[PDB]
């Protein structure tokens, strides 16, 4: 099954908003195959969550992530004017990236 | 090509005497049809831990 996201979502500064996936796959080595990737207009992505329970070093706390069942949850503890970006879940479980449909984030 | 040549290969001689010097073989009615019977199902999770 191919992951699947909100069209999009909205927000304004400091209010804590939170993004949904769903489509996610398993295998022997768990589920916790969720990554979050973060592009801003015209320029190259960049690594946000990987592990939902955990994220790359150097990350800033705005951001955390959750899984619940087939659905995953990407939450934000606070917006600002320039987190207005496109994020994408994606999936590496059974050796194969299957990138999400993509979700857009505006105030 | 007949009990008397069997009944000869059983005893390993070309002179049989009188009487019923050998109990041949025996009758084993051959298998004319086979079958398979396994059960219905769908395919298996391959690949999800390879």
């Amino acid at each position: 099954s191919a992951l699947t996201q909100p069209p999009s979502a909205s927000g304004s500064p400091g209010q804590s908003v939170t993004i949904s996936c769903t489509g996610a796959s398993s295998d022997v080595g768990g589920y916790n195959y969720v990554s979050w990737y973060q592009q801003h207009p015209g320029k190259a992505p960049k690594l946000m969550i990987y592990e939902v329970n955990k994220r790359p070093s150097g990350v800033p706390d705005r951001f955390s992530g959750s899984k619940s069942g087939n659905t995953a949850s990407l939450t934000i503890s606070g917006l600002q004017a320039d987190d207005e970006a496109d994020y994408y879940c994606c999936s590496y479980a059974l050796s194969r990236v299957v990138f999400g449909g993509g979700t857009m984030l505006t105030v | 090509l007949d009990p008397l040549s069997e009944t000869k290969c059983t005893l390993k001689s070309f002179t049989v005497e009188k009487g019923i010097y050998q109990t041949s073989n025996f009758r084993v009615q051959p298998t004319e049809s086979i079958v398979r019977f396994p059960n219905i199902t769908n395919l298996c999770p391959f690949h999800e831990v390879f």
